[PDB]
């Protein structure tokens, strides 16, 4: 199964909290890994927030396949027939999905199984403050290992095997950063409390910004990629965990009654928030659609993943909760 | 005869030397007063940077102030487009306005730390004197209390003679020994009042009924505290700050300077016995000059009432407890 | 993973115990230095780091761009006022300019050179990243002598 | 998922001090900033919170104005909600639950939340212009090339949002670099018979561009219409810079208004025994935009005045325009008031 398998990027446009166990500190901390660590997003939640987005753009119908619109409520009745019509009524009795959905992004609560599968959302990018270079993107070593054994399976044609020459040992004091966040003078930078010597090469930045523009073009979610490269960090794997640990955001709300001005009792949380600017990757797995009839426009696993790219490609969804205060937003690319 | 010098960075001191001869033209008051502060020397081996060192190099006390006033007078159209908007802030609520001149001098914090040791409260975009609105809540508060106090002394001093004991306590435990002397002067009971109306507001309730003639009204004690509010509840009146008409800025000068004499310094601080050979150190601070004309306004959160009484109780507090700095001189009086 | 907030903790313990030791018997010493301290950051953010440093140095009664901390001695001044300056002028200028000492986690953003003189002829980038530290060591010794040093 | 979206615009009338609660540098009660870049931010919790606030008051007082008709939320609710239109009523008279249009819009109140979700979703208040001193042009509103990014970012899920692209490339025509020591200045702030500018510390030479302050004007005057906040926004389209990033960090974090307060005891007249503190507010005159975004609301049987999304957007930018909101905390001693207006594309 999953013969084809396709890259998602994410900018984080607005602070994301998703999901929420330790809470040590924040009484909702984020979707965090466990090994390392790392702030990442199930694949539960990603899956869940992509397919709410393909059933609203199926009832709204802007699914154009080809260059062509996809109308669904023709194509249930052609591929189905008899209690199809009758089907429709369960789309507008809200108990079911439309076909494209059921087809694709998993069936619904009630004998199939998805086409396709949401892996989690790994982070690539972590915007941390700097004395100069005003933030930084911070990577880890581990970070681009992951990156290459995730990418190993898609694009191999010879970015995969000038990939491969992504290699890197830094000391828990030592890193590797552009022009802009490195201090004047001095050959140290400052990123959030934390002073980290520069080590000399110009060779793993430059690789990751060439395979970064390769498959996610030259326009960087909306900036210029080149920019982008003077403000790229790599530091340690203690240093990346605790900065991916204590440099989130952590923002105390609390719930004022208008009977006297004041705070409520027991009112006053704090809330952890992914920062803004966050780049993440995530895989999704697709294997041969389920052999419902499916129209020949569709028919093979090529066809789908084309048309999932380009319906999801720049596009913006919101992920995790804290929705109806601007929380959530990202900007999604497909790696093409 | 005097050398004059600039902490500032290089390239930057050279504009600030031109505004300080007059040369160039600055129209920001206080970015010319605080980030281009000079450090002048005199004959004696010491770059004083006060304002008694500063304007020696000035041709006079006159030219210093005409200088002043002349920056001052350079935003006047944008300082009139903002009072504009003030006013229209101020009809856009219930507020009351009313305005009144200055009877005496006027110094608004004067104790605020700055390389003068003697600063003034100046806006920080427009660069001109006004009174914050915490300030005009203070002094009303205050004068509250000190009418209290003179009025009903002995009847709030036998209602709450366990809070006037703990008063008294306190002041031993903190004011050298003085086991039992604690002395039942206004100034003690003005104390327990202020201590009932921040910590003891709930045990205010008896005394509530109160009430207490202010010019030619009369408020209770419960609207006093509803008007200013509790730890646990909101006042209801909003004190907006206060600002001087801009039409009056165009022919009569906003700010001039004043001057602190202290012979017999050492006696006062460090115990020598006064005589007369204790040759005084000048030190010359800024206060805007007595018939400068203030806008005041106060706005209600729930009753109009409210808001008039507060007025009426600023009012007489402007009248005779005085704003700003050195009240205690006649500094800071207003009238009709 | 050597945060400079340690760094800072132990720079600020380190120099209030310094002059709490050496001044035990001037309480008017440790109370002007306490005051001092807690007021040098007002003055900072008012008129800028280097505003304060001059401050400081004409306190001290003595010449601008011609004095570095290393030069002066705080105890070496008769009044009580002079040497709460000089000792906060001196403190501020060691954590600018050689930070809590060469082999600790932070060095000082400055390498050896007087901090007043570096921001004489420094951009305004460096300058505020200097005023930015000087604000935090400030906060540490403020923290530090409100704990230890007694009150005026 | 959304339908619609409108721009608030909030143009500092006074301090404004959007308390954080964070710790306390040496400047106490820091204002709530973005933790990476350092910027002055006014989290969505907070200006949702303001609105609900002043739309409940608003209600109560029965001064909504709906398609140019008064609303009385009695009446509706009682069409509405007719079995129990008297018991929700007693709960909106105990402040159980909100009335009828805020529920709507800015959700349910806290007693009950499973029942819908809000039809409303504000913003973060990302600063947009920045009030530094000036030697010249006494002050000047200030940008950064992140600004308008954010700014150009934000135009592009509007744009996605309403399916509208011609709205999209409004922005997309403005390219910027600036060196550390570089800016993008007006004439009135440009020092006369000297090619530089003075921004409150710096001295900064003056970089020669036109098409990026005039896209930025003509943006804002856009949004804003032809009044920015009192005065025409072509009176200020001269006292405008874009500095280079660092600066315009620098600039939010160190040329904030500092605060000095203190209590003053009766007992002695002076400031009592650890009665002093300092607070920090946003600079007066300064701007910040945020973004409304309105869907389908989320409740059922819905009057018709507001069944669609088009009548709640037509409601809020009519409630929302040219009004006064106090944002943060010191509202009794009048900081934090703020000028709102409301526009669209």
């Amino acid at each position: 199964m999953f013969e084809k398998a396709v890259v998602f990027g994410l900018y984080s446009i607005t602070p994301v909290h998703a999901g929420s166990a330790e809470l040590s500190v924040i009484a909702l901390p984020i979707q965090r890994e466990r090994h390392t660590g790392f702030p990442v997003i199930w694949g539960q939640s990603l899956k869940g927030v992509l397919r709410s987005r393909f059933r609203q753009l199926e009832l709204d119908e802007k699914i154009e396949v080809e260059s062509q619109k996809w109308k669904w409520k023709e194509k249930t009745k052609e591929v189905l027939k008899e209690k199809a019509d009758e089907f429709i009524k369960k789309v507008e009795e809200r108990k079911r999905d439309p076909l494209l959905t059921e087809i694709v992004f998993g069936p619904a609560t009630d004998e199939h199984a998805g086409a396709v599968s949401v892996g989690d959302a790994k982070i690539l990018l972590f915007p941390v403050r700097s004395a100069k270079g005003v933030f930084a993107f911070v990577t880890s070593p581990i970070v681009i290992q992951r990156l290459k054994e995730d990418f190993e399976l898609v694009s191999e044609i010879e970015l995969k095997q000038i990939l491969s020459r992504f290699k890197v040992e830094l000391s828990n004091n030592e890193t590797i950063a552009g022009n802009a966040l490195i201090l004047n003078g001095e050959n140290k930078v400052i990123l959030e409390d934390i002073v980290l010597k520069v080590k000399s090469d110009s060779n793993v930045i430059e690789n990751l910004v060439e395979v970064l523009k390769t498959l996610f073009g030259d326009n960087f979610f909306g900036k210029p990629i080149e920019s982008i490269k003077e403000r790229i960090a790599i530091v340690s794997d203690d240093v990346f965990k605790s900065f991916t640990r204590f440099s989130t955001e952590i923002v105390a709300r609390v719930r004022i009654d208008a009977e006297k001005g004041t705070v409520a009792r027991g009112g006053l949380w704090y809330e952890e928030f992914l920062p803004s600017d966050t780049l993440m990757y995530s895989l999704i797995a697709v294997g041969s659609p389920k052999k419902e009839n499916l129209p020949k426009e569709v028919d093979n696993t090529q066809k789908i993943v084309n048309v999932l790219k380009v319906t999801f490609n720049n596009a913006f969804l919101q992920i995790g909760g804290d929705e109806t205060v601007g929380k959530g937003f990202v900007k999604v690319r497909a790696g093409v | 005869n005097v050398v004059v010098k600039y902490p500032v960075n290089s390239e930057l001191a050279n504009y600030a030397e031109k505004f300080w001869k007059k040369e160039l033209a600055i129209y920001n008051l206080s970015l010319i007063l605080n980030k281009m502060t000079p450090f002048v020397k005199r004959r004696s081996e010491s770059y004083k940077s006060s304002l008694s060192a500063v304007k020696e190099i000035f041709k006079n006390v006159d030219d210093f102030q005409n200088f002043l006033n002349s920056v001052l007078r350079r935003s006047l159209d944008e300082y009139r487009v903002f009072f504009e908007n003030y006013e229209r802030l101020f009809n856009s609520f219930s507020s009351k306005i009313f305005s009144m001149r200055t009877k005496s001098r006027l110094v608004v914090g004067l104790g605020d730390e700055s390389v003068y040791e003697t600063s003034i409260r100046l806006h920080r975009n427009y660069g001109v004197p006004y009174i914050p609105g915490s300030a005009l809540k203070g002094v009303a508060k205050h004068y509250a209390f000190s009418i209290l106090a003179r009025e009903n002394g002995d009847e709030i001093l036998r209602i709450y003679e366990s809070v006037k004991e703990d008063l008294k306590a306190r002041i031993a435990k903190r004011d050298k020994i003085k086991k039992n002397d604690v002395p039942e002067d206004y100034y003690l009971t003005a104390a327990v009042i202020q201590e009932l109306f921040e910590k003891k507001f709930d045990e205010l309730g008896a005394i509530r009924n109160t009430r207490v003639e202010i010019g030619d009204t009369v408020i209770s004690v419960g609207d006093i505290v509803k008007i200013f509010g509790t730890q646990k509840e909101e006042g209801s009146v909003i004190f907006f700050d206060a600002f001087p008409t801009p039409e009056q800025l165009k022919d009569k000068p906003n700010l001039e300077l004043d001057i602190m004499n202290p012979h017999y310094q050492p006696y006062y601080q460090h115990g020598e016995p006064p005589g007369d050979w204790h040759s005084p150190n000048p030190i010359f601070f800024l206060t805007v000059p007595a018939g400068v004309e203030f806008t005041f306004a106060v706005a209600s959160r729930d009753l109009d009432d409210l808001a008039e009484k507060a007025e009426k109780l600023l009012k007489e507090a402007l009248k005779k407890f005085g704003v700003g700095a050195k009240t205690s001189l006649g500094y800071g009086r207003f009238d009709a | 993973i050597r945060e400079i907030e340690q760094e800072r903790a132990s720079f600020a313990f380190k120099v209030v115990s310094d002059i709490k030791d050496k001044y035990s018997q001037n309480k008017k010493v440790q109370g002007k230095y306490s005051s001092y301290a807690e007021k040098a950051p007002t003055i900072i953010l008012n008129n800028g780091l280097g505003a304060t440093l001059a401050f400081f140095l004409s306190k001290l009664e003595k010449p601008i761009d011609d004095v570095d901390y290393k030069s002066i001695n705080p105890e070496s001044f008769g009044n009580a006022e002079n040497i709460a300056y000089a000792f906060l002028y001196k403190h501020l200028s060691t954590w600018l300019a050689e930070g809590n000492g060469k082999d600790s986690a932070f060095s000082g953003l400055t390498n050896g050179e007087d901090p007043l003189k570096y921001i004489m002829e420094k951009t305004a980038i460096d300058v505020a990243i200097s005023t930015e530290e000087a604000l935090s060591i400030l906060n540490w010794i403020k923290k530090f002598a409100k704990a230890m040093l007694e009150e005026e």
